[PDB]
This record gives C-alpha cells, structure tokens and sequence, in this order.
RNA sequence: AGGAUAGUGGCCUACCAUGGUUUCAACGGGUAACGGGGAAUAAGGGUUCGAUUCCGGAGAGGGAGCCUGAGAAACGGCUACCACAUCCAAGGAAGGCAGCAGGCGCGCAAAUUACCCAAUCCCGACACGGGGAGGUAGUGACAAUAAAUAACGAUACAGGGCCCUUUUGGGUCUUGUAAUUGGAAUGAGUACAAUGUAAAUACCUUAACGAGGAACAAUUGGAGGGCAAGUCUGGUGCCAGCAGCCGCGGUAAUUCCAGCUCCAAAAGCGUAUAUUAAAGUUGUUGCAGUUAAAAAGCUCGUAGUUGAACCUUGGGCUUGGCUGG
C-alpha cells in the first residue's frame, strides 16, 4: 500500500494528577494568558521538556565540538527568532533557564491584547477565531501562532474586517437595513 | 519466487531518485539495460521529477513517442530505460544535451554540457578477455563490448568512446595520480586524485583518495572512475561544485553568504 | 565477591541464573506458563459473553453484613460455569435467567475483591444494553 | 488562487497534447459515452464463454432449445 | 463458603429515595470562559477566613 | 566410481570404512513463534512487543504428483486421493474468497455486494486496450493535529486604588457583584456560484440566510484518606448498597440512594485485560541469605569461572600543529 503519513503527539500529562501546587500554578498561568484548557499549558511544557533534553545532550559534549556548535546555534537562532530567547542570552545555559511564560508571551492571543487591539485577552482569542487578526497579508485565526521578531510589527486589523476598513457585520446590516 | 519482480514499491526505490512518499503505492522499476538497476535513472524521473517539462507519466509517454529523446545517439523511447553513469540524452526540440555525472550530493545533477562534448562518453573498463576467433575486446560499464582495442588497456583503465561509431579514441591507464570520481559508497560524487592503491587479495582493494582540498577519503576499487589523466584536467565537463564534498557547517556559512 | 561471578568471560553464568530465578516471580510465571491461557475463566481475554443460569446471591464476609446479589453465567466461549457480581442498587431485576450478559473481570486481576467471597467478574452489560444504562433510565431493555 | 496553465502554439497541438477530460471542460470535445464498468466487465467475461463468432454460437445455442 | 439469600429486597432503597427534580439552573460557561470563571474565583476576589480557604464551605 | 541435476554436494546408487553432534547443553519437548527494519516504556543499564504500509520466507481447504514455459512443484493451471460441497432428466457434469466487496460461523473484538483508470505504477503485438494493483468516496471517537461552546461595553452597587483632604463628606480609577441593560463580532449549519474532481462529495473561498435562556443549553468521573473537592439537606438503617486498598452503612451516614454545592480532565472521560516505569520486588550497573524467605551435614572433585610478581625505563637533541597572552 501506501507508505504510511507520520504522526506524533504535541503533549504529555502530568504523573501524580492531584496536586495543589501545581494545580494553583496551572490555573493561575491559564488565567494569566486566557487558555482554553490544561492542555494547552502541557504542551508548552512537553515541548519545553524535550527542549531541556537536547540542551543537555549537547552540554556533555566538549566545547567547540561540531555537533554541539552546529545544532546549539541553530537551537539558540530559532529560540531568538521567536523572541522567546533575548539576544544578550545566546549561551546554551540560559536556554535552561527558560519558563513556559517566555512561550506564551510570543502566542498570536498575547500579542494582540499587548498591542492594544483588544480590551483583554479574552478578547484577543475571540477576535483571532472570529477571522478578524492577519498577519502580513495573510489571515491567522489561531491563537497559538508563534510570532516571530520579524512578523511582530505585522500584526494589525484584516483589511477586509469591520474594524480594519472592511464592510459592516451581520449584526450591523440588519440594523441599519431597516 | 516463481519468476522476476516487474513492481517497484516507492519505498523501496533508489533513496537518489528523491521521489515523495505519499505520491501513489509504486515507483517507476528500471528496465534491464545497460546500467544497473540500484545505480540508474529512469527517463520518467528525468523528465518529470528533475527537468519538470512533464506534469506526469502520461506525458512523458507521449514526449517519447514523438522520437525525442536520444541516448548515447539513438532515439529512446522506453520510458523506464535504465539511463546511467556518463550517459548522453539528447533533446533535439530544446536543443539541450545532458550528462548524468554525480553531484558530490551522492545524486544524479541536471548537467548540461556543450554539443561538441555530447559528441564522446568516457566508460570504466571492467573486463578485457578474447572472444571467439582469438578477438579481444572490452566491456565498458554501460555494458558496451567494444572489439579491437587498443592492447595497452587492461581492467579499470578508462576509455573515450566515439559514441557514434562506438569505437575507442583513446584511453588513460589506472595509476596513481590519476583524476577520479566516486561512483558508490558514501562518498560518491566526490572528486580527487588517487594518492595510493592498497592491494587485497581474495578480498576488496582500497583507494585512497585525495581531494582538492587535501581531504582524504576512502573506497573501493569497484567504486573509482577515472575521469582524468590529472589534477584539473577531467576528460568531461564536471557538475557544479567540482566534487568537493563541504561540511555541514561550511555549507551553512556558504549558503550565508550567498543570500 | 558479592557471592555471584565477576569475570568477564562468566556471560554465560549470569544469563543463566537470572533465567533460572526469574522463575520465583508469580508475575513471570503466569507470563511464560500460559496460565491465563490454560486456567482463567476468560482464557485470557478481557471480557467474555455468557448466559445467565440463575440469581443466587452471595453472603458479605466479616465484619460486613450483606446479600451481595449475583448471578451463575455459564461462558460461550468455553462453556466454564464462574460468578458474576451485579453491580448498583437494584441492577439484579435488569437480568433474567437465560439472558446474553457480557462480563468483565473486578480489576483486581484474578483475585476476589472486598467482602465478596469467590467472585472475580462483573456483569457490564445485559441482553446487549448496558447496565449502567438500563440503572440511569438512558435506554429500555429488548424484550 | 494559485494553479497550473498551459498554452499551446496552436488550438491543433493543443487537441494532441491534451487528457480528454480538460477539452470536455472547455468544450473542445463530447464526453464518450460508454456503459457502466460492472456492464463493460459483466459482457466481456460472458463473452469469454464463446468460441468463435457470436452469429455462430446464438445460432448453435438456438439449434439446442427446440422449444 | 455458604452462599444464598432472599431476593426480593433488590432494590430496596433507591425504589424508596423520594424523587427530586433539578432546578433548571443557568448554564454553565464552557472552554476557555470556565477557566476564566476559575482563576479569578482563587487569585483575585479571595474569600480566606483569616488563613482559612475553602472550596465548598459547608453553611454554618 | 557412477547416476541424476542447470550445476556443487550422500542429492541418489554400488562397493568400502566407523565415523558425526554433545554439560561451551547435543537430541527431544513447548511456543497463546514467520524472521528483520521496527513499536511501547524509558536517568543509565534494561523490560515487553513486532499477524499488520518496506525487505526476505511460506501457502492458496489438507497432502502428493505434474503440463506449458526462461522462470511454477503455480493452485483466479491441471491430475489423483481425503474432508466438505453444487446441478441432474439418475445416464453424468462441475468445485476452492489466507484477491475486492459481501454472507454464514466464530467470537470481547473489526466498514460498502459503491465510482474510476484522471493520479502511482504494471502488463500486452501497444502513443490507443486492460488492471477491485492502485486511486476516490461510504462506514469509521483505532490512534494523531489544531481548535468553538462566548466577547465587550453602559449603568446600578460594593470594596479596594488614588486624589480634594485630618478622618467626617466627597471627587475619582482598578477589580467583584448584577432576573439589569445594550449594541457590535463570528462560525457550526445552509446556500446560490466558483474552485475542487475522471465525475462527484467534502475541504478552501464567497453573495443572501444563519446567536440572548445566544434551548446553537459538555460531558465523564468523583467530593473520609491515598487524592483536589461537604461533617450541607432529605431518604434507608449491618438492609439496600458503596468500597482498586484502608474501610462506610445499627435514626444529624463527610463513603449508600438523591437534591444543592464543590473538585479533576474535557470533546473527551470512565471500566476490563495485557504490558512498561514506579521495581534496587530479578539487582551486570544494583537486592537478600544469624533471627523476616534463603549456606548443600561434612570433605574430595570434573567441566565452568578465576588465578602472585618480573623483560626499553630514563636521559638528551631537534621537531610541527595548536591553545594564555
Ligand atoms: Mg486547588
Ligand atoms: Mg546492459
Ligand atoms: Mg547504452
Ligand atoms: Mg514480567
Ligand atoms: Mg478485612
Ligand atoms: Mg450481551
Ligand atoms: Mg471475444
Ligand atoms: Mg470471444
Ligand atoms: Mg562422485
Ligand atoms: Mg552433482
Ligand atoms: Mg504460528
Ligand atoms: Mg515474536
Ligand atoms: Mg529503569
Ligand atoms: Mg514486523
Ligand atoms: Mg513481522
Ligand atoms: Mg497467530
Ligand atoms: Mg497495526
Ligand atoms: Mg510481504
Ligand atoms: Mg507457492
Ligand atoms: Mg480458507
Ligand atoms: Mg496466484
Ligand atoms: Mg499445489
Ligand atoms: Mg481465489
Ligand atoms: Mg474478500
Ligand atoms: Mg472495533
Ligand atoms: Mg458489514
Ligand atoms: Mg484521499
Ligand atoms: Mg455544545
Ligand atoms: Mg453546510
Ligand atoms: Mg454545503
Ligand atoms: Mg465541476
Ligand atoms: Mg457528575
Ligand atoms: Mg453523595
Ligand atoms: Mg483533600
Ligand atoms: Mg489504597
Ligand atoms: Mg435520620
Ligand atoms: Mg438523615
Ligand atoms: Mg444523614
Ligand atoms: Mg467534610
Ligand atoms: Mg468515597
Ligand atoms: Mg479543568
Ligand atoms: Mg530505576
Ligand atoms: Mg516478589
Ligand atoms: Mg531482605
Ligand atoms: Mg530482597
Ligand atoms: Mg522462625
Ligand atoms: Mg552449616
Ligand atoms: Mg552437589
Ligand atoms: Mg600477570
């Protein structure tokens, strides 16, 4: 048949599931950036978990080894390309250092609300799903879009939206209309 | 197994055809012919997958039809013929002759040549024997038996075929210092010269090989080609690129620097 | 010396005193014996059909005081007799005699549980409807 | 939108070139018109119970039922 | 062991649980708007009795 | 030595020797055993699985024997036997879904008797025919990805936050309550249509329609401990039942049956079974053996395992490539 399409899960689940420390931290992380569910803060802990691990390998390694100069700056390039890693921490060590919060503050939800296109981030996501946010000149309606430094500036009203210069709404029309 | 596979599975094919997976169940099985089945091209993946003038194999049967396609001068039109090492393919509508040589990549390279040297091919002498009636003769690696040779060509020299009359011009012996390119293993498609021949017998004899940029490699003999009768001088047009194998990181500066 | 080999050409030794004391495991034992294959009710499956023979009901063990109410299954697959508790209030007026049950095991792996004397299964569903359906008034019984 | 163009040199190369179903498209030819596949494969495997012509074998199988 | 019993109490006192109706309550928010409701119930107007946090005080 | 084979060869025959394997486990038995690439889990070391997208092997109900052909001991080829089994005018004849779809049976356990060669490729005398190979759709909560179920105001009313200030009384800006009040936004769905396709469906775009209880209404398990969240209310009263384990139930039951409230995960959640980590409870890394389980009654002893030290060191001369600075 047909060679198989590769697949692999984006998350893993926490082994004791009742634990009020980390149930609180989970909580207030998801009211802090307007989440939908647990799930979404297990990924950006999955995610940053395998991060660790690759850090770690490359870390036994000596200095100035290829593999280690190779992948360790491509790793550090990509974690600065999405803002996630500021460009004085370009060390391999401070990439340990790194928090889920420096994750989520580079989401499509969070930039939108701290550019002010938005009362709140509640806000953000609603006009993100509702088709309302592009980037470029390309529409994103997914909150978990991953701005990158370059992309940052980009992020304004649809041109065709009711709030970026396009026509009235459903609501609107209906109103008027009558 | 009762009888010959006639299937290709697409997993199984050629890793330096560069076919997509997900694209239908089979890959293109190369015709017997001249080249070996592991280390061929078929037409229907030069004409579709590297020169994209075809959007699919319905087409590149109907560009084979209409006479075409030529290789080593004569007109093909066996859409999985098995085209190989130093092969010419001759496109007279577009005016385009090509040569498959390896790029250091380890792949076939889309290398167009000039008319005047789509006039000649070079091949690997594998064996040199008497036929009946006492006639010597050579077989080349594209399987050409070539009557009359010169007498001063042995096994693993090198031989400039006329390509239209398909006789010998002239050849290069098998010694050290001589222009090589690596036809197998992991380093094919690299080019150097021969710095020293390590003799094995009953097992496989080892070439060293030096590159232009003094980096030494290692292979067997079945995998060496000589190309030349020096440094800087290959009997044919090389690919882009010379076939200096660059690391990793020299290709991330290179490419860097290129955009 | 620790009492085991140490010399790195006793390879063979080590392989086969581990393969020797791995026998003392239960878990190991019943793993290679095929004993789930050859002596559980289920054969070593999951679940298993069968048909209701009768409504018993089976005497709670010390210091607890109750009729835990049950039913004698009778197994298609092999046609091996075992107990099966029925679960919830009231769920034994869901199962008539000659009834299709479909059984599962109690969880504790071929053990009894609790108070419950002999009993290693439980009744999941009946007739081919659930019987937490049937308790919660989500569907009827086809009779 | 994005997609795939091809112009031939004349409407005649473009007739050779071409799958039948793009000329159906763009009215250039007639969808043929043929039974169903159960129907093609149906009749030839019923036709594969003769020997000969058909004209001989309806004839020959006439001859057996008197009726 | 001994295993018998009488039957007929099977039952007994779910059949005799007076039935109750559930008030036809306001939804509830789903997905993102409940963990909204959430955060701010435990982090922003917090109701501790002076080192005392409760979930689901009992009332008393 | 011969015969046979495409060919080596006890492959077979004639004659002749008595050899060949084995405690470094032969031979035999079992396998809920096709092998591998690989899968699950994983600090390391490991444990468990691999019928199944690729490669190799084997088979076409069970055997055996063959024809044609380069290639088959082929089975959508034949011959014969065994077991099943079809039509019959009773003389006879015809079978092989572990191919696609489908049916029976089996079961805990698995979908349509659909469309097409347009793509991927294969076959043929071949630019043209054929291909249940293959592709498309149907069923599909096997698994996997992303991701709705509301957002924002305005007032009311409260508190904090500040400021006019001594407090007083206010102005006023950040939260919480509002059966307490609005206007905005959108896709689920549907739909002209275009795109998509061999033709369609669906997706993607997109006119018009499409959200206040926005009934376009989120569920699955729990609330004594482990383990997060009730000593609330009613019912029962060692009964019914719960309870993985410890335990709960004999009239205010924190555990049953319910209502309310709350907790966990959420388009998913629970249960059963297997397996992995936890398990340093298989221990090579890395267990224990006086008394918790465990030194053969004691010596000898073959295989196995393991076995004291010792043989060009030091010095000197030049010598390249790199690394402080
Ligand atoms: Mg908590
Ligand atoms: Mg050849
Ligand atoms: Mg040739
Ligand atoms: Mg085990
Ligand atoms: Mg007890
Ligand atoms: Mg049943
Ligand atoms: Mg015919
Ligand atoms: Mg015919
Ligand atoms: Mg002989
Ligand atoms: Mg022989
Ligand atoms: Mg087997
Ligand atoms: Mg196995
Ligand atoms: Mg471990
Ligand atoms: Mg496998
Ligand atoms: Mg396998
Ligand atoms: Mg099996
Ligand atoms: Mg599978
Ligand atoms: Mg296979
Ligand atoms: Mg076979
Ligand atoms: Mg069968
Ligand atoms: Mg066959
Ligand atoms: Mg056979
Ligand atoms: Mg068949
Ligand atoms: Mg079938
Ligand atoms: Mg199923
Ligand atoms: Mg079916
Ligand atoms: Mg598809
Ligand atoms: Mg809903
Ligand atoms: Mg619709
Ligand atoms: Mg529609
Ligand atoms: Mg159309
Ligand atoms: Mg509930
Ligand atoms: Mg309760
Ligand atoms: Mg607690
Ligand atoms: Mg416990
Ligand atoms: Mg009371
Ligand atoms: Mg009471
Ligand atoms: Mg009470
Ligand atoms: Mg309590
Ligand atoms: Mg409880
Ligand atoms: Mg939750
Ligand atoms: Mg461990
Ligand atoms: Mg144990
Ligand atoms: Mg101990
Ligand atoms: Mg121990
Ligand atoms: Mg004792
Ligand atoms: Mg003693
Ligand atoms: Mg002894
Ligand atoms: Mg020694």
């Amino acid at each position: 048949p047909r060679a198989p399409r590769t697949y692999s899960k984006t998350y893993s689940v926490p082994k004791r599931p009742y634990e009020s420390a980390r149930l609180d931290a989970e909580l207030k992380l998801a009211g802090e950036y307007g989440l939908k569910n647990k799930r979404e803060i297990y990924r950006i802990g999955f995610q940053l978990s395998k991060i660790r691990r690759a850090a770690r390998d490359l870390l036994t390694r000596d200095e100035k080894d290829p593999k280690r100069l190779f992948e360790g700056n491509a790793l550090i390039r990509r974690l600065v390309r999405i803002g996630v890693l500021s460009e004085d921490k370009m060390k391999l060590d401070y990439v340990l250092a790194l928090k889920p919060e420096d994750f989520l503050e580079r989401r499509l939800q969070t930039q939108v609300f701290k550019l002010g296109l938005a009362r709140s981030i509640h806000h953000a996501r609603v006009l993100i799903t509702q088709r309302h946010i592009a980037v470029g000149k390309q529409i994103v309606n997914i909150p978990s879009f991953t701005v990158r430094l370059d992309s940052q500036k980009h992020i304004d009203f649809a041109h065709n939206s009711p709030y970026g210069g396009g026509r009235a709404g459903r609501v609107k029309r209906k109103n008027q209309g009558k | 197994a009762r009888g010959p596979k006639k299937h290709l599975k697409r997993l199984a094919a050629p890793s330096h055809w560069m076919l997509d997976k997900l694209s239908g169940t089979y890959a293109p099985r190369p015709s017997a012919g001249p080249h070996k089945l592991r280390e061929s091209l078929p037409l229907v993946v030069f004409l579709r997958n590297r020169l994209k003038y075809a959007l699919n194999g319905r087409e590149v049967k109907a560009i084979m039809m209409q006479q075409h396609v030529q290789v080593d001068g004569k007109v093909r039109t066996d859409t999985t013929y098995p085209a190989g090492f130093m092969d010419v393919i001759t496109l007279e509508a577009t005016n385009e002759h090509f040569r498959l040589v390896y790029d250091v990549k380890g792949k076939f390279a889309v290398h167009r040549i000039s008319a005047e040297e789509a006039a000649y091919k070079l091949g690997k002498v594998k064996k040199v024997q008497l036929g009946k009636k006492g006639v010597p003769y050579v077989v080349t690696h594209d399987g050409r038996t070539i009557r009359y040779p010169d007498p001063l060509i042995r096994a693993n020299d090198t031989v400039k075929i006329d390509l239209a009359t398909g006789k010998i011009d002239d050849f290069i012996k098998f010694d050290t210092g001589r222009l090589v390119m690596v036809t197998g293993g992991r380093n094919l498609g690299r080019v150097g010269v021969i710095v020293h021949r390590e003799k094995h017998e009953g097992g496989f004899d080892l070439v060293h090989i030096k590159d232009a940029l003094e980096n030494t490699f290692v292979t067997r003999l079945s995998n060496v080609f000589v190309i030349g009768t020096e440094a800087g001088k290959p009997w044919v047009s090389l690919p882009k690129g010379k076939g200096i194998k660059l690391s990793i990181s020299e290709e991330r500066d290179r490419r860097r620097a290129q955009q | 010396g620790k009492g085991k080999p140490r010399g790195l050409n006793s390879a063979r030794k080590l392989r086969v005193h581990r393969r020797n004391n791995r026998w003392a495991d239960q878990a190991y034992k019943a793993r290679l014996l095929g004993t789930a294959f050859k002596s559980s009710p289920f054969g070593g499956s999951s679940h298993a059909k069968g048909i209701v023979l009768e409504k018993i009901g089976i005497e709670s063990k010390q210091p607890n005081s109750a009729i835990r109410k049950c039913v004698r299954v009778q197994l298609i697959k092999n046609g091996k007799k075992v107990t099966a508790f029925v679960p919830n209030d009231g769920c034994l007026n869901f199962v008539d005699e000659n009834d299709e049950v479909l059984l599962a095991g109690f969880g504790r792996r071929g053990k009894a549980k609790g108070d419950i004397p002999g009993v290693r299964f439980k009744v999941v569903k009946v007739s081919g409807v659930s019987l937490l359906a049937l308790w919660k008034e989500k569907k009827e019984k086809p009779r | 939108s994005t997609g795939f163009g091809l112009i031939y040199q004349s409407v005649a190369d473009a007739k050779r070139f071409e799958p039948a179903y793009r000329l159906v498209r763009y009215g250039l030819a007639e969808k043929v018109e043929k039974a169903s596949r159960q129907q093609r494969k149906q009749k030839k495997n019923r036709d594969k119970k003769i020997f000969g012509t058909q004209r001989r074998a309806q004839k020959r199988a006439a001859r057996r039922n008197a009726d | 062991g001994k295993v018998h019993g009488s039957l007929a109490r099977a039952g007994k006192v779910k059949s005799q649980t007076p039935k109750v109706e559930k008030q036809e309550k306001p939804k509830k928010p789903q997905g993102r708007a409940y963990m909204r409701l959430l955060y701010t119930r435990r982090f922003v107007n917090v109701t501790l009795t002076n080192g005392k946090r409760k979930m689901n005080p009992s009332p008393a």
